């Protein structure tokens, strides 16, 4: 995976009738799709962080998040598809990372920006005052779990 | 006039009508006695010796009556304050919180509902100044007692200052 990752990192028509022309675009479950670097930088993350090699699938999600989130400029980098993790989940894996590999007060920044840049999403917290009917998603509160533990 | 005749003290009457009498009637009685302006306050002035000497019925006293009644009592009788405020201090120490139902709640089935008592300390900052800094005090000497959190499931007297903002 390190070596696939710098190979997708590197970027005619012909009046005839080819094969590519009626090969059919290929499914998620066929050997021939390959996601772009970053869908694939997440696996090696991912797959790096399950076996119990955190520190190492810490550097790889921070470098997945300064690819995702540094992209104004160049050609765009996108996140995973949306049968994998939505873009706070990826957030959380990171800080899960940065807790085993004993980085906790990175594991906190990471939180912290994650709530400042929802804000305006989070639920204002008036029905604590008032105590099922109100809707929080999961990832606002599994972030304070995280940044508890920390 | 037992004062005048001063043959038996006026203690020993009160505590024969208490097991005399129906509780529930007098204690209402003795409250707005409390309270009437003198006409000749030395008959207050025997009650409130005689609760204070007897804890059992102030035990009662304050359980049964509604709250703004004891509010104008204890701010008539700065006497009964310090009391007070212990009774209900040790009233919310027997509470339990439930995470599934967001509400304080009591073991025994005779333990002071969260209602009753965000309504009495709701009327007893609802009242002269002499006696809101008394309950405030009283209140976060007993947060910081029990840990000084500013979040709710933890303490019931940092649930109480928050539900009075």
């Amino acid at each position: 995976l390190e070596l696939l990752v710098e190979a997708l990192n590197v970027p005619a028509p012909q009046f005839l009738i080819e094969v590519e022309l009626l090969l059919p675009p290929p499914d998620l479950a066929s050997p021939l799709h390959c996601g772009t670097q970053s869908q694939t930088k997440h696996i090696l993350a991912s797959r790096c962080l399950q076996t119990g090699r955190a520190g190492d699938a810490a550097e790889h999600y921070l470098d997945l998040l300064a690819l995702l989130l540094d992209s104004s400029e160049p050609r765009f980098s996108p996140p995973p598809s949306p049968p994998g993790p939505c873009m706070p989940e990826v957030f959380l894996e990171a800080a899960v990372a940065l807790i085993q590999a004993g980085r906790a007060q990175d594991a906190l920044t990471l939180c912290e920006e994650l709530l400042s840049r929802t804000s305006s999403l989070l639920p204002k917290m008036s029905r604590l005052w008032e105590d099922e009917l109100p809707y929080c998603p999961l990832w606002v509160s599994a972030t304070h779990l995280l940044q508890g533990q920390a | 006039e037992v004062g005048k005749a001063e043959a038996e003290r006026p203690a020993r009457f009160l505590s024969s009508l208490w097991e005399r009498l129906p509780q529930n009637n007098f204690l209402k009685v003795i409250a707005v006695a409390l309270l009437q302006p003198p006409l000749s306050g030395e008959g207050s002035q025997v009650l409130v010796h005689w609760l204070l000497g007897n804890s059992e019925v102030f035990a009662a006293f304050c359980r049964a009556l509604p709250a703004g009644l004891l509010t104008l009592v204890t701010s008539r009788h700065p006497a009964l304050s310090p009391v007070y405020l212990g009774l209900l201090t040790d009233w919310g120490q027997r509470l339990h919180y439930d995470l599934q139902k967001g509400i304080w709640v009591g073991t025994e089935s005779q333990d002071v509902p969260w209602e009753e008592l965000h309504n009495r300390f709701q009327s007893l900052c609802q009242a002269p100044p002499p006696l809101k800094d008394k309950v405030l005090t009283a209140l976060e000497t007993c947060k910081a007692q029990d840990g000084d959190f500013e979040v709710p499931g933890l303490s019931i007297w940092t649930d109480l200052l928050l539900a009075l903002r």
